[PDB]
């Protein structure tokens, strides 16, 4: 997807919650810097529901889509207060923009 | 020689369906123009929307209410106070062309009952009945809360909508949702983090963080957090009142309570000043887009 226009729902969609760069600070969401690889929960010194832990799966570009669609749906008991990417090409173009900075 | 009554009478030939199909259009719109005021939706405007034309009404004389659907007069399209609301009757536009049928009443309340359900909130019962009026109905300009003022104000003012403080504090919960705009109101800033979901962040933010009123770049005060959260004065004078705290802290605890009492406050609200016969149906309970599987 896009990797201009990702950055642009990352800003108006995620800025609120999340951080990317590297040792970003924590916010109602988790820094979300180097996600891809490891699994769901990860602390790192931040407080999760079990909810996520519960659905121990990795984090691949391909399960993050069915995540992003509906966040209740994929995981039942998060805390994300998200609506989700009801487009398939914003999903393609939220997740190439987070495959830079989280690294 | 008597003061107004406003009797409900349903659209001939509409049913169920009838109206859960405008509920369908309306909510599929909300999917597609997802990029209004930097990708929040029409929804949070959708039920400021249903909020200003019902919150005209007056229990002493029974004038204005969602039921005459007086806003596509401009005597009412031209309020300060409705600055920004031009957006949320253009987003209904093409809906009432589409079902011709519908009244203006019907229709802008059945625009807030569904943007909350569609944002994860509290499914509203909803009903119909309301039919339009002549121009001569149309509310003066003012009949709208004052955004910078304090507790007294914000008791004394619903009363004249006929609720009690346990009803407002649940409709505050409303303000948790879009932000405010400076060429519209003059308040500049979000009221919390999740601006397009329907979720209990009001009451939290209002005890979990601090607040400090600064002045903002139009000369209005507001109260402002160090995460970026805004709030107004009459707003923020719900932590000051210990009668309307000690109903942010449950509402802040038990979110399911919230949920349940904004839906019944909510309801009443659009509700007013419309008496219903008993041959009317019952209330209709819509299904959101998830339950049909979209
Ligand atoms: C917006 C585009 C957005 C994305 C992308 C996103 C991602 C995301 C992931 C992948 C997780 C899981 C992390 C893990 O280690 O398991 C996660 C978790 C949380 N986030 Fe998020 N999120 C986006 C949006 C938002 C928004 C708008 C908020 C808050 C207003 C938010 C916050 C949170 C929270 C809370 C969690 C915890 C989930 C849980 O504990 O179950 N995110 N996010
Ligand atoms: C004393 C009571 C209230 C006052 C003074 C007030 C005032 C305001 C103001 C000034 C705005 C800014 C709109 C803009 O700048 O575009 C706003 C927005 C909003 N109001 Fe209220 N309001 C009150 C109560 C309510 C109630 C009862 C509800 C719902 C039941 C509600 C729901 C909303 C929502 C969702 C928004 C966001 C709209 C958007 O972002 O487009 N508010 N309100």
């Amino acid at each position: 997807g896009s990797a201009k226009k990702g950055a642009t729902l990352f800003k108006t969609r995620c800025l609120q919650c999340h951080t990317v760069e590297k040792g970003g600070p924590h916010k109602v969401g988790p820094n979300l810097h180097g996600i891809f690889g490891r699994h769901s929960g990860q602390a790192e010194g931040y407080s999760y529901t079990d909810a996520n832990i519960k659905k121990n799966v990795l984090w691949d570009e391909n399960n993050m889509s069915e995540y992003l669609t509906n966040p209740k749906k994929y995981i039942p008991g998060t805390k994300m207060a998200f609506g989700g990417l009801k487009k398939e090409k914003d999903r393609n173009d939220l997740i190439t923009y987070l495959k830079k900075a989280s690294e | 020689t008597t003061p107004l009554v406003h009797v409900a009478s349903v659209e001939k030939g509409r049913s169920y369906e009838d109206f859960q199909k405008v509920y369908n259009a309306i909510a599929l719109k909300l999917r597609e123009d997802d990029e209004y005021d930097n990708y929040i939706g029409y929804g949070p405007v959708l039920v400021r929307l249903a909020w200003h034309i019902s919150g005209t009404w007056d229990k002493h004389d029974n004038t204005g209410g969602s039921y005459g659907g007086t806003y596509r007069f401009k005597k009412e399209f031209n309020d300060p106070s409705n600055a920004g609301l031009q957006n949320g009757f253009k987003f209904l536009e093409p809906i009432h062309k589409e079902f011709p049928w519908i009244s203006s009443g019907d229709l802008f309340s059945l625009g807030g009952v569904t943007a909350v359900q569609e944002m994860q909130g509290p499914k509203i019962p909803w009903r119909c009945g309301r039919v339009d009026t002549p121009e001569d109905t149309t509310p003066d300009n003012g009949r709208l809360p004052d955004a910078d003022k304090d507790a007294g104000y914000v008791r004394t003012f619903f009363q004249r909508l006929n609720m009690n403080d346990r009803e407002v504090v649940a409709l505050m919960g409303a303000h948790a949702l879009g932000k405010t705009h400076l060429k519209n109101s003059g308040y500049e800033g979000p009221y919390g983090a999740a601006n397009n979901v329907f979720t209990n962040e009001f009451y939290l933010n209002l005890l979990n963080e601090d607040w400090k009123l600064e002045k903002n770049d139009a000369n209005n005060e507001q109260w402002d957090s160090k995460s970026g959260y805004m709030m107004e004065p009459t707003d923020y004078s719900l932590i000051q009142d210990p009668k309307y705290l000690s109903i942010v802290k449950e509402y802040a605890n038990d979110q399911d309570k919230f949920f349940k009492d904004f839906s019944k406050a909510f309801e009443k609200l659009l509700e007013n000043g419309i008496t219903f016969p008993k041959d009317a149906p019952s209330p209709f309970i819509f299904k959101t887009l998830e339950e049909q599987g979209l």
